[PDB]
């Protein structure tokens, strides 16, 4: 294929995205969840890991690592420690809200995914870390887990397969950084949400100092379907190395901001117009898009005209797919203020552990604040570019990268707006 | 600068020079002892970017 989009509803995985059907066990089973789960568990981890590899599934938490190879780090003989699957339901990236819909409307996909994914990893239990603000969502997930226990689908002798598996839910307490995979582990252990250095990698030393895999909610919740319908089925959607379906969030200045499932590699223009009702004020009223959540660099309208929504297409546009959260800004937006407010967000979420982000992000924030008013000189723009490059690649975790990239996108595509603002301040003073 | 004309002629003739044009005593030609404040320039390393110390 060379064209993507127009995903058929028979090919949509999250068939209860909008919560118009019973989310509890009876509704989930009637839609195809928990079907032949024993047979999947009896095929063994190597077969399960084989399907995931053949599917071309990539991490849906924002980094997009190939899932089959990542999960295979856990397929090693036991050294005596317990093994765990940690499901990352922190869902903290601004613009992102797809994992919220799975947890409250398709919780039994996530629970079954935890079992199927945990079997492939050899885990004994799954810890689902869910942000503390998602209290009602966490309560729904907990009711679904109880249903799954009472039906024998999880627990001792799960699905009758002879495999023991537990599913714990542990709530967060308000921290974007706790979505980072090793900060999440540190939080489950009762410490501050400060990321770990690597190595060790979690597959060797993770939660409680044990073999551990952290997987995104969307990543785990699709694993049972990939196994039932085949990795070949999943790989048949999207471009090569960009396989599958994807949950998109379209927010900002669109007519009908929404969450939808669509084929990977759909054009950004097609996605905004078909599902979100188009850009407020028309397509020509578009100024810029943030394609993959606040951490990804913005792209201007000229780039949005033809860009495809997948990992490799957006990297060539000098940004990334990220969580696939699309924040649209129309021509009435103060683009400098919009990005400045994202830098303020990163200033509030920095764990403060490491120097470049503890000091640098707060420094970038003060500079962006003056750029909004124009109270600066054009020489400071290149100074700000160099500052962001001293943070990127020098910090412990990717939050420092996630703060530098939005600034670089703004300077990359909107330098004349920044300079014009400085020129205006110079006259009025 | 206050020598009489006769004395100026006498010392010019005795020296064979026009001494009045190049008096060794200073008068009003020197600069004022109060000056406006300077504003000194800064050197080439006073830059906000493209200025890493390991390059200089
Ligand atoms: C030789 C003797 C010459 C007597 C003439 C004295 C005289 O008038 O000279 C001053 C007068 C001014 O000279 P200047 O260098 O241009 O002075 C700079 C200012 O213009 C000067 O302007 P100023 O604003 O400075 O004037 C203020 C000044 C006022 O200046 C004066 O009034 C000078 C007064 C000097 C009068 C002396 C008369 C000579 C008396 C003879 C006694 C001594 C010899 C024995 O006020 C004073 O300071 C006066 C204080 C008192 C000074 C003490 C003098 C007493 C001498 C006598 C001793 C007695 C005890 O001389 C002339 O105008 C030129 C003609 C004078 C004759 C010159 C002949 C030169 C010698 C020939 C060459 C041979 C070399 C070998
Ligand atoms: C600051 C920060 C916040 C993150 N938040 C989340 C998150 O909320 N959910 C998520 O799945 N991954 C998040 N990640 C990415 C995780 O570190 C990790 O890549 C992901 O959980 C891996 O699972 P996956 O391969 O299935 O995507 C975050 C990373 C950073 C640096
Ligand atoms: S980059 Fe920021 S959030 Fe990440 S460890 Fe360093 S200080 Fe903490």
């Amino acid at each position: 294929k060379t064209s993507f989009g127009s995903l058929k509803d028979e090919d949509r995985i999250f068939t209860n995205l909008y919560g118009r059907h019973d989310w509890r066990l009876k509704g989930a089973q009637s839609r195809g969840d928990w079907y032949k789960t024993k047979e999947i568990l009896l095929k063994g981890p190597d077969w399960i890991l084989g399907e995931v590899k053949t599917s071309g599934l990539r991490g849906r938490g924002g980094a997009g690592f190939p899932t089959g190879l990542k999960w295979s780090f856990m397929n090693k003989p036991s050294d005596g420690r317990p093994k765990y699957l940690v499901v990352n339901a922190d869902e903290g990236e601004p613009g992102t809200c797809k994992d919220r819909e799975i947890i409250r409307h398709d919780p039994h996909k996530l629970v079954e995914g935890c079992l199927v994914g945990g079997r492939a990893m050899g885990a004994r239990a799954a810890y689902i870390y869910i942000r503390g603000e998602f209290y009602n969502e966490a309560s729904n997930l907990q009711v679904a887990i109880r249903e799954a226990y009472e039906a024998g689908l999880i627990g001792k002798n799960a699905c009758g397969s002879g495999y023991d598996f537990d599913v714990f839910v542990v709530r967060g307490a308000g921290a974007y950084i706790c979505g980072e995979e090793t900060a999440l582990i540190e939080s489950i252990e009762g410490k501050q949400g400060k990321p770990r250095l690597k190595p060790p990698f979690p597959a060797d030393v993770g939660v409680f100092g044990c073999p551990t895999t952290v997987a995104n909610v969307e990543t785990v919740a699709v694993s049972p379907t990939i196994c039932r319908r085949g990795g070949a089925w999943f790989a048949s959607f999207g471009r090569e190395r960009n396989s599958g379906t994807k949950l998109f969030n379209i927010s900002g200045h669109v007519n009908n901001p929404c969450t939808v499932e669509e084929e990977m590699s759909v054009p950004l223009k097609e996605l905004i117009e078909k599902h979100a009702g188009g850009v407020t004020g028309g397509w020509d009223n578009l100024l810029a898009v943030i394609p993959g959540g606040s951490s990804t660099p913005l792209i201007p309208k000229s780039v949005c005209e033809t860009v495809l929504m997948d990992f490799d297409a957006l990297i060539q546009a000098q940004t990334g797919l990220g969580t696939a959260a699309v924040i649209v800004m129309d021509r009435s937006t103060d683009i400098v203020k919009a990005i400045a407010r994202l830098i303020e967000f990163y200033k509030h979420e920095s764990c403060g552990q490491c120097t470049p982000c503890r000091e640098g992000v707060d420094w970038m924030n003060k500079v962006m604040a003056r750029f909004v008013r124009g109270d600066a000189r054009p020489a400071e723009i290149d100074s700000l570019w160099e500052i962001s490059k001293q943070i990127e690649g020098h910090t412990i975790c990717a939050l420092g990268d996630g703060a530098a990239w939005p600034v670089q996108g703004l300077i990359r595509h909107f330098r004349p707006e920044l300079e014009e603002r400085m020129q205006q301040f110079a006259q009025q003073h | 600068a206050s020598a009489t004309r006769f004395i100026q002629w006498l010392r010019n003739w005795a020296s064979g020079r026009d001494l009045q044009a190049k008096l060794q005593l200073r008068y009003q030609e020197i600069s004022k002892r109060t000056q406006p404040p300077p504003k000194l320039p800064v050197g080439p390393s006073h830059k906000l970017s493209n200025n890493y110390y390991c390059t200089r």
